């Protein structure tokens, strides 16, 4: 019972990661974000304050 | 106080039968202790650290493998019932 509730609380943990992340991905400005941050390091990776 | 030989041997036979009986009795105990880690103790004797409180604890979660994938394939199912009553019903 133990080992089985330890298993279940990782899928606890995992799920919850992937609850946050699924947040993260639905916000369309944070990902226009990043997209034009890769773009920025393609021209220039020096500028990580920009 | 005298006793027959047969009396005697009933006796002492009777207080052998009493020391088992209250070993027994102090055995079923020690299994019905709930003291899991609060006497002196290491091993796990059945008690709610085997029962709601452990199986209950499973339980709580276990619904989120096992019947949540059906409650989602049934939702789905009453999603398309909905639908296609809807359309049933309106498009006559």
């Amino acid at each position: 019972c133990k080992s089985t509730n330890s298993i279940l609380d990782s899928w606890i943990n995992i799920h919850s990661q992937a609850g946050y992340i699924h947040k993260l991905m639905s916000d369309q400005t944070y990902l226009k974000l990043i997209n034009d941050r890769l773009h920025n390091e393609n021209v220039n990776t020096n500028d990580e304050d920009g | 106080h005298n006793l027959s030989p047969l009396q005697q041997e009933v006796l002492d036979k009777y207080k052998q039968l009493s020391l088992d009986l209250k070993a027994l009795d102090e055995t079923i105990k020690e299994l019905n202790y709930s003291q899991h880690r609060q006497q002196h103790s290491q091993q796990e004797t059945v008690s709610p650290d085997e029962i709601l409180q452990e199986m209950r604890d499973i339980e709580v979660k276990i619904g989120l493998v096992g019947t949540l994938l059906k409650g989602s394939v049934y939702s789905l199912i009453l999603q398309r019932k909905q639908e296609q009553e809807s359309l049933g019903s309106n498009s006559k």
